[PDB]
C-alpha cells in the first residue's frame, strides 16, 4: 500500500500523538496490545497504511517517538500505548532543551536526530509505497518547535517527492505558554515553511471555546483538547484508510488545497459540533453539517474565517449522503457568502466524499479552510517576538547556544513575506 | 461477432463501469461470474464463463480493489484489472508522462491480446471524467497509442463535463482544457454529461430527493446501452459505431455531441401518461430533459440520431419525426439541412433491480450537435483562464515539467473550436 | 372524440372540482383511480386508467393537498396538480402579476402538453370565483395566455357571482370588479351563480334545513353536467359548446348568462307531484328556481336554452316551449325575436350516491341572459365604488403595484357594460 | 410548508408562550419530550408550520425565547416545556431592566438582541416558505414592551415581506401593574405600530371579568387567563394548521382585516364562553356560538364594542357547520345590530370556516373584531402618560438611560394622530 509515516515531537507532539494513535487503533479495531480484533473488512482493508504487521496479528504503528526530555516518553508507555509502540521507536536522551529552540534543534538535538533518521530508514524500507511523514509538534514548545523542525530538513533532503506534514499548535494569541513563545515559533516557522509541504495551524484558546461553550464541557483537559486534534487527522487520513464515493488521496487533497507554493497552512473544522444536551434538537443533514463547517466557531484555530477570503475550502465527508444534496448545499453556501470566498478562483469550493463514518457518528466532516484571516495568527506572532527582539529579551539563551541575531532578522523577514502574500491575494 | 473494445478510465470510469457490466449482465441473462450475440462484448470461454471486453485502470488501487473485492470480481479477469500504486492527484502532468508511462504500457499489452482475442474489432469507449488526474491525463496518453496501433477502429470516449455551477476539484478546469486539447487530435467523439443538469432531472423528472453518483450512475449506463444495442440485438436499423461517427461529426474538429434520454419518469408518473412514440421524442427535445445543462434554445442543432427502443414501428417515428420538424422552435444549422438520422432498435430498454426508472415498453436515447455547446466551451475557457491568470496552482505542474505556454496555446485551441462552432452555426 | 379542457382555479374551484368529477366517473362507471365517448374530457391510458382533462391550480397548497390525499388522488396527474407555496391572500395584484408569475409558466406547459394528448379539442372551462385572490387574479391572467396559445378554442369560464348580501371576504367587491374587467377580452362566455340564492333553493325545494359548500357543489356539478353531456353523449339536437357561444352572446361583450336547473325537488315531494316536460318547462321560468338571486321578472330575456336530459320528446318540448311563450309574464327583449335555442339531450341527469336530489327520468338547465342582470352590475359596482371612495384597503394593492385611475377605469369599464344591458333592453 | 416563527418576550411573554406552546403540543398530538404521538393523520398533517423535526418523532417549536432577566425562562424550562424548548433558543442575560423601556430595548436588550437575531436567522434558514413571526410581550412590562419592539424593527428589516405580528398585553384601565406603565406603553407602541403588520391588545381585568364571572372561575390565576388567550391565538392559526370549507391563510385574514395601514389592532373575541354549570341549559349552534361572539361580555379586550363602529370583523369558526346557517346567521346579526358597523364597508362581516374543532368542543370560534371603541385603551395609556410626562414623574430613570424627552413627546403625538385616524373613520 501507500504507507504515510509519523513523527511525534516534543511534550505537545507526543501527547497528541498519544490520543491520535489511540483514537486510530479505534477506528481499525485493534486493541491497546497492537493485535487487530476488528469485526468488517474495512477495519484492516487499508491498515497498512498506518500499521506493519509484526506476526499474526501484531500490527506496529508507523510512528517514531523522538524527545530530548526522557519523562514524556516515559508517560506515554506508562499509558495504554507502550506495548503497541516498537522500542525501537523510541528514541530520546536525557537532557531537555528547556524551551530552547536553539538547542532542540540546533545543537543537543542533533546527536538524537542521527539515531532517529536510522529509525526512519529502517521504516521507509519496510514500507511500499512511501507516502510520507505527519508530525506532532508545539511550534512554540522548544523541542517540540526546534526538533521536528531539524527532522523536516533531513528527511525532506532523503525524501523530496514524498508528502511530508506537520501538525503544530500556534501559539494562544491571547495567552504565551512560553515566555519567549515567539521566539521559538518565529525561528520553527523559517524553517517549517520552506521544508514541509503541509502544516496545521491550530491554538489551544479556539479548541477551549469549542471545547467549553460549544461543547458544554465543564472540565477541558489536554486529553479531550487531543481528542479535538486526533480528530481532524483521523478524518484526512480516510480519504486513503477507506474507500468512497470520491476518494481523494491525501496528495490530491494537497495538490487541490495549494493554490501558491508556501501557502500552506491550514484551519481545521469540524463537524458536528454540540453537546450532548442539544444534540436532540438538531438533525444531522447535509445542511446541518455543512452549517457546522462554516461557523467561525467551529474553526479550531484562533481565528475569524470572515476576515478577508478563503483561498480554498477542503469539505471532506464521511458517512453516507447524497452527491446532489452535498453539491448544492456546498454551492448555496458559497453563493451566499461569496463575499468571503477569493474572486480568483471560480469554484471556490472543494469536496470529497469517503462512505465510511467516525466512530459512531453518522454524519461527520471535517473541513480544511485556507483563509487570508490566518495572517493574523502569524501578525500575533510577529508582533510578539519583534517587541522582544527589539530588548533582545531572553536573547542569551538562544546566541548562547550560538544563534546569530540575523538568523531572527531573516526568520521574521519570512514570516513578513508570508503574510505580504496573504495580502495580495486577499 | 463484431466485438468492441471498452476502456474504463479513473475513479468516475471505473464507477460507471461497474454499473454498466452489471447492467450488460443482465441484459443478457450472464451471472456474476460471467456463467451463461453478447459475444459483441464477451468472450465465452470453455466453461460458459463469458468475460467482458473491458480493461480496467486505477492508479489509486483502492477503486478497482473494491471492484475486486465486489461480487463482479469473479466476471472480470485480474489481468484486466489493472491497478497502479498511486494516483496522478489531479495532475495531468502525472497522468499523461510521470506516472502514466509506467502502467500505460502494462495496459497497452492488454489490450492488444485482448485485440487478437477478437476477429471483428469495431469501436472502443473509454470511460473517465474530464479533471480526475487519472482520467485526464491518463486517457490522453492511452488515446495517442491506441490512434497509432489500431487508428482505423471508432475511437469512443465518455468524458463527463465539468458540471457549469459545481465543481468537486478546484483545478478541475485546467484538467479539461488540457486534457482535451491533446485528445482532440486523437479521439473520433467524444460525449459529454453533466452531473448537476442530471441530478436536476433525477429530482424533477424521476421525483428524486437526493441524488447520488449510484442512482445517477444507473441513468448513464442505460444510455450506453442503448448505443451498443444497436449492436448487439437485432433492430430494423441496426446502426454500426461507424455510422455513428460518419453521421454525428459534422466537421473533423468538432466531434462532441450531448446525449440524452426518455423517458426519465418514476414508476408512479407512468401511469398518468400514455407513453407513445411522439410523446417520448417530444419529451427528448424538452429543455428540460436536457442531461448537459445547456438550454437547446441557445443555439442551433447541427446533427441528430433516435435510438429508439422496444415497441417502435417505423411510421409512428416518421410521424412523430414530422411533428418535431414542424415544430419550428427546434432551430437547426443551415449547414446541415436535413441530416436526422435516426437509429431504430426493436429491442426495449432495461430496467436495473432496485433501480429508479419505470419500465416503459419503449425509450429512446437522443443525440445531438448543437452550436450552444459553445456555451460550456466559454464557461471553461473562462475558468481556466481566470486562475491561469494568477497561475494558481501553476507551479505544481510546471515543476511536473510543464511549459507555460504550452497552456496558453491549449487554451488557445479551446477558443478555437469554440470559435468553430460559431462558424458552423452561420 | 371531441375532447375539451378543464381549469379548475381557487379554492372555489377546486372544491367544485372535486365534486365534478366524482360526478363525471360515476355518469361513466369510472372508478375512483381511472378504471374503465367520455374520452372526451378523459384520455384512456394502456391499464384502462381514463385520466381527465383538468388541470387543478392551488397557491394555497392545502386544499389541492387535501385532494392528493384524497380518493380520487389515484385518477389525477401529479403533474396535473399543481401546487404553489402562498397565496394571494384575495390580492388581485399577485394573483394576477406578483405570485402568479411563477406558476403561470408551470401550468401552461400543462396545457399544451395535454393539448397536444388532444386531437379535437374544442372547449375549456375554468372553475373559480370572483374574488378569491387564486380564483381572481390568477384566472385573468391565464385566459389572457390560453386566449394566446389557443385563441380560437371555447374560452368557459364559472366565477361564482358574489352573493348579494352575503359575503366572506370584505374586498370581494373589489376584486370582482378588477378581474372581471380584465377577464373581459378574453373570455368568450362567464357563468354566474349565486351562493344566497342556491342556499334559498336548497331550504324552499329540496327542503334543506341548512346548506353547505359540500351539498352545494353537487347541485352546480350536475348543472354543469348537462351542458357537457350534450357533448359526452347521444342526443337529438347535440349541442356543441361553438354553438353554446354562438346562441348564448347577442353581443360582443355582454355575454354572462346566468342558469338554473329543475328539478330541483326532494325524493319525497317527487311523489306528489308529476313532473311532466311542461311541469318542469314551467318550473325553470319560476322566480323562485332562480339560482342567482335576480328576479326575472326586473327585466327581459335577452336569450335561452334548454338542456333537457331524459326522457323528453321533440312534441312535448315544442308544446311546452308554446305554453312558456303563450305566458306573456315572461318579458324578452325586442331586440331578439324568437330566439330560444334548445338543446335536448337523450341521457338523463344522474343523481350522486348519498345525494340529496330526487332521481327523476327527466331534467333541463335553462339557460339566459336578461337585461335584469343589470342589477347584480349595480351592486358591485356600487359596493366596489363604496370602498374605493375611502380608499379601504387600497394601500394593499398600491403598494403592489397597482394604480389608481386603473381602479377607476376597470370600474368605467363595468359601468359601460351595465349600460350596454340597458342598451340592449332598449 | 409556510413557516411561521414566535417571538416570546418578557416575563409575560414567556409565561403566556409557555402554555400557548403547551395548548399546540395538546392541538398536534405532542407529547412533554417534543416527540409527535398523535392519533389523526392532520394532528401532523401541517406540524411543519410551528415545527422542526430534529430526528424520529423530535419536534422543535419555532420559537425563540428572549429575555434580560434570566430566572424566567428559567422557571419556564423548569416545567414541562424545557425539553419540548432547545437550548439554543434560550437566549438571556442577568440583568434586568426592571421595567425600563430604555434598557430592555434601547441600552442592555440590544447586547443580547444579536445572539437572538442570529438565531433568529437559523431558523429563518431551515424554513422553507417564511409566513413571519409572533411575539409575545406586555405592553407595559419593561423587557417585553422594550426588548420585543427592537427585535421587531430588526426582523423587519431582514424580512419586510412577511407576517409580523405581536401579542402585547395592553394596561388593565382602572388597575396599573407598573407605576411608569403608561410610559413603557406609549414608548412601545410608537415603534410597534409603524414596525408589525398585526398587534393584538388584550387586557387581564377583561379577562378576569370573562374568568370569574362568564365562566365562574372561582380563582383566576395566570394560568387560567393565558389559557384564555393560548386560545384565541391557536383558533388564528387553524387557517394555516388544518384543511377548511374556507381556509383562510393568516395573510388572508391580514389583507381582510386592515382597512387602513397602522389601524390593525385586535380584540379577540371567544366562544363559546359559559361556566359547566350552565353548559347543560344551552345548545351550540351557530347562533348560540355568534351570540357569544357579538357579546361585550366575551370581549377579551377591555373596551365596550359598542362604542363607536366595527371597521372589521373576522369571524373564524372551528368544526363543522353549514355556510347557509353560518352566513345567514352572521348576517341577521349585521342586520339587527347595524347601527355598529361602519357604514364605509358594505358587507362588515367576515368569515372563515376551518372544519376542526379545537380540544373536543364541536363548535368553537374566534372573534376577531377591529372596532373604533378600541380609542378608549389608546386614551387611557395616553391619559395616564400625559399626567406623569407633564411632571416628569419617574422621568430619569429613561433619561437616565439617554432617552430624550421629544422621544416621548412625539411617541404620545403618534398615538394622538393614531386615535385622530380612528376618530375620522368613526
Ligand atoms: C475524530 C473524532 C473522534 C473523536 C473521538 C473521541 C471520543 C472520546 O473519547 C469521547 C467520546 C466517546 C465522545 C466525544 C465526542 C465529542 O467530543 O463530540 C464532539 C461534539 O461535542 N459533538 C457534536 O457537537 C455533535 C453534534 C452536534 C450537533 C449540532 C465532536 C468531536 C470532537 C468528535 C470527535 C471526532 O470524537
Ligand atoms: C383555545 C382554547 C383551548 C383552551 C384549552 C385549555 C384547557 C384547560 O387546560 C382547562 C380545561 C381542560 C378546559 C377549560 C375550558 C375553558 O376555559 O372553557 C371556556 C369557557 O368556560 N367555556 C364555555 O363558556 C363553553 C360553553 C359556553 C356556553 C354558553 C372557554 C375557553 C377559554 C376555552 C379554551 C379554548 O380552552
Ligand atoms: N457520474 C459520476 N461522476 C463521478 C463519479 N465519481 C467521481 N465523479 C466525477 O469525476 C470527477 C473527479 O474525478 P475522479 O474520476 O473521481 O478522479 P480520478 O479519475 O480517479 O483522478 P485522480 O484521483 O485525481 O488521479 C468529478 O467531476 C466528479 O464529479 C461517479 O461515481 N459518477
Ligand atoms: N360554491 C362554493 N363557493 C365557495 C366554496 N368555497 C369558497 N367559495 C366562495 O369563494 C369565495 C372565496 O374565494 P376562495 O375560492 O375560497 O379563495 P381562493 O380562490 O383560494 O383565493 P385566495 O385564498 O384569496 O388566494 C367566496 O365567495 C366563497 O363563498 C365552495 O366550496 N363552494
Ligand atoms: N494541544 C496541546 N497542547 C499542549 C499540550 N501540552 C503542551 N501543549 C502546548 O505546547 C506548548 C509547550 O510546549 P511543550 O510541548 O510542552 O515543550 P517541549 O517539550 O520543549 O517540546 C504550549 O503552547 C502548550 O500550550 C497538550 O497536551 N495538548
Ligand atoms: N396575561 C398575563 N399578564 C401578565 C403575566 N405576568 C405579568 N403580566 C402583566 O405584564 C405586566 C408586567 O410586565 P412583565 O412581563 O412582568 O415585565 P418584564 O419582565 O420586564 O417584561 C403587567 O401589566 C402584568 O399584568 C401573565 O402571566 N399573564
Ligand atoms: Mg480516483
Ligand atoms: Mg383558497
Amino acid at each position: 500500500m501507500r504507507e504515510i509515516v509519523h513523527i511525534q515531537a516534543g511534550q505537545c507532539g507526543n501527547q497528541i500523538g498519544a490520543k491520535f494513535w489511540e483514537v486510530i487503533s479505534d477506528e481499525h479495531g485493534i486493541d491497546p496490545t497492537g493485535s487487530y480484533h476488528g469485526d468488517s473488512d474495512l477495519q484492516l482493508e487499508r491498515i497498512n497504511v498506518y500499521y506493519n504487521e509484526a506476526a499474526g496479528n501484531k500490527y506496529v504503528p508507523r510512528a517514531i517517538l523522538v524527545d530530548l526530555e526522557p519523562g514524556t516518553m516515559d508517560s506515554v508507555r506508562s499509558g495504554p500505548f507502550g506495548q503497541i509502540f516498537r522500542p525501537d521507536n523510541f528514541v530520546f536522551g536525557q537532557s531537555g532543551a528547556g524551551n530552547n529552540w536553539a538547542k532542540g534543534h540546533y545543537t543537543e538535538g542533533a546527536e538524537l536526530v542521527d539515531s532517529v533518521l536510522d529509525v526512519v530508514r529502517k521504516e521507509s524500507e519496510s514500507c511500499d509505497c512511501l507516502q510520507g511523514f505527519q508530525l506532532t509538534h508545539s511550534l512554540g514548545g522548544g523541542t517540540g518547535s526546534g526538533m521536528g523542525t531539524l527532522l523536516i530538513s533531513k528527511i525532506r533532503e532523503e525524501y523530496p517527492d514524498r508528502i511530508m506534514n506537520t501538525f503544530s499548535v500556534v501559539p494562544s494569541p491571547k495567552v504565551s505558554d512560553t515566555v519567549v513563545e515567539p521566539y521559538n515559533a518565529t525561528l520553527s516557522v523559517h524553517q517549517l515553511v520552506e521544508n514541509t509541504d503541509e502544516t496545521y495551524c491550530i491554538d489551544n484558546e479556539a479548541l477551549y471555546d469549542i471545547c467549553f461553550r460549544t461543547l458544554k464541557l465543564t472540565t477541558p483537559t489536554y486529553g479531550d483538547l487531543n481528542h479535538l486534534v486526533s480528530a481532524t487527522m483521523s478524518g484526512v487520513t480516510t480519504c486513503l484508510r477507506f474507500p468512497g464515493q470520491l476518494n481523494a488521496d491525501l496528495r490530491k487533497l494537497a495538490v487541490n488545497m495549494v493554490p501558491f507554493p508556501r501557502l500552506h497552512f491550514f484551519m481545521p473544522g469540524f463537524a458536528p459540533l454540540t453537546s450532548r444536551g442539544s444534540q436532540q434538537y438538531r438533525a444531522l443533514t447535509v445542511p446541518e453539517l455543512t452549517q457546522q463547517m462554516f461557523d467561525a466557531k467551529n474553526m479550531m484555530a484562533a481565528c475569524d474565517p470572515r476576515h478577508g477570503r478563503y483561498l480554498t475550502v477542503a469539505a471532506v465527508f464521511r458517512g453516507r449522503m447524497s452527491m446532489k444534496e452535498v453539491d448544492e448545499q456546498m454551492l448555496n453556501v458559497q453563493n451566499k457568502n461569496s463575499s468571503y470566498f477569493v474572486e480568483w478562483i471560480p469554484n471556490n469550493v472543494k469536496t470529497a466524499v469517503c462512505d465510511i463514518p467516525p466512530r459512531g457518528l453518522k454524519m461527520s466532516a471535517t473541513f480544511i479552510g485556507n483563509s487570508t484571516a490566518i495572517q493574523e495568527l502569524f501578525k500575533r506572532i510577529s508582533e510578539q517576538f519583534t517587541a522582544m527582539f527589539r530588548r533582545k529579551a531572553f536573547l542569551h539563551w538562544y546566541t548562547g547556544e550560538g544563534m546569530d541575531e540575523m538568523e531572527f532578522t531573516e526568520a521574521e523577514s519570512n514570516m513578513n513575506d508570508l503574510v505580504s502574500e496573504y495580502q495580495q491575494y486577499q | 461477432m463484431r466485438e468492441c473494445i471498452s476502456i474504463h478510465v479513473g475513479q468516475a470510469g471505473v464507477q460507471i463501469g461497474n454499473a454498466c457490466w452489471e447492467l450488460y449482465c443482465l441484459e443478457h441473462g450472464i451471472q456474476p461470474d460471467g456463467q451463461m450475440s453478447f459475444n459483441t462484448f464477451f468472450s465465452e470461454t470453455g466453461a460458459g464463463k463469458h468475460v467482458p471486453r473491458a480493461v480496467f485502470v486505477d492508479l489509486e488501487p483502492t477503486v478497482i480493489d473494491e471492484v475486486r473485492t465486489g461480487t463482479y470480481r469473479q466476471l472480470f479477469h485480474p489481468e484486466q484489472l489493472i491497478t497502479g500504486k498511486e494516483d496522478a492527484a489531479n495532475n495531468y502532468a502525472r497522468g499523461h508522462y510521470t506516472i502514466g508511462k509506467e502502467i500505460i504500457d502494462l495496459v497497452l499489452d492488454r489490450i492488444r491480446k485482448l485485440a487478437d482475442q477478437c476477429t471483428g474489432l469495431q469501436g472502443f469507449l473509454v470511460f473517465h471524467s474530464f479533471g480526475g488526474g487519472t482520467g485526464s491525463g491518463f486517457t490522453s496518453l492511452l488515446m495517442e497509442r491506441l490512434s497509432v496501433d489500431y487508428g482505423k477502429k471508432s475511437k469512443l470516449e465518455f468524458s463527463i463535463y465539468p458540471a457549469p455551477q459545481v465543481s468537486t476539484a478546484v483545478v478541475e478546469p485546467y484538467n479539461s482544457i488540457l486534457t482535451t486539447h491533446t485528445t482532440l487530435e486523437h479521439s473520433d467523439c467524444a460525449f459529454m454529461v453533466d452531473n448537476e443538469a442530471i441530478y436536476d432531472i433525477c429530482r424533477r423528472n424521476l421525483d428524486i430527493e437526493r441524488p447520488t453518483y449510484t442512482n445517477l450512475n444507473r441513468l448513464i449506463s442505460q444510455i450506453v446501452s442503448s448505443i451498443t444495442a444497436s449492436l448487439r440485438f437485432d433492430g430494423a436499423l441496426n446502426v454500426d459505431l461507424t455510422e455513428f461517427q460518419t453521421n454525428l461529426v459534422p466537421y473533423p474538429r468538432i466531434h462532441f455531441p450531448l446525449a440524452t434520454y426518455a423517458p426519465v419518469i418514476s414508476a408512479e408518473k407512468a401511469y398518468h401518461e400514455q407513453l407513445s412514440v411522439a410523446e417520448i421524442t417530444n419529451a427528448c427535445f424538452e429543455p428540460a430533459n436536457q442531461m448537459v445543462k445547456c438550454d437547446p434554445r441557445h443555439g442551433k442543432y447541427m446533427a441528430c440520431c433516435l435510438l429508439y427502443r422496444g415497441d417502435v414501428v417505423p411510421k409512428d417515428v416518421n410521424a412523430a419525426i414530422a411533428t418535431i420538424k414542424t415544430k419550428r422552435t427546434i432551430q437547426f444549422v443551415d449547414w446541415c439541412p436535413t441530416g436526422f438520422k435516426v437509429g431504430i432498435n426493436y429491442q426495449p430498454p432495461t430496467v436495473v433491480p432496485g433501480g429508479d426508472l419505470a419500465k416503459v415498453q419503449r425509450a429512446v436515447c437522443m443525440l445531438s450537435n448543437t452550436t450552444a455547446i459553445a456555451e460550456a466551451w466559454a464557461r471553461l475557457d473562462h475558468k481556466f483562464d481566470l486562475m491561469y491568470a494568477k497561475r494558481a496552482f501553476v507551479h505544481w505542474y510546471v515543476g511536473e515539467g510543464m511549459e507555460e505556454g504550452e497552456f496558453s496555446e491549449a487554451r488557445e485551441d479551446m477558443a478555437a473550436l469554440e470559435k468553430d462552432y460559431e462558424e458552423v452555426g452561420v
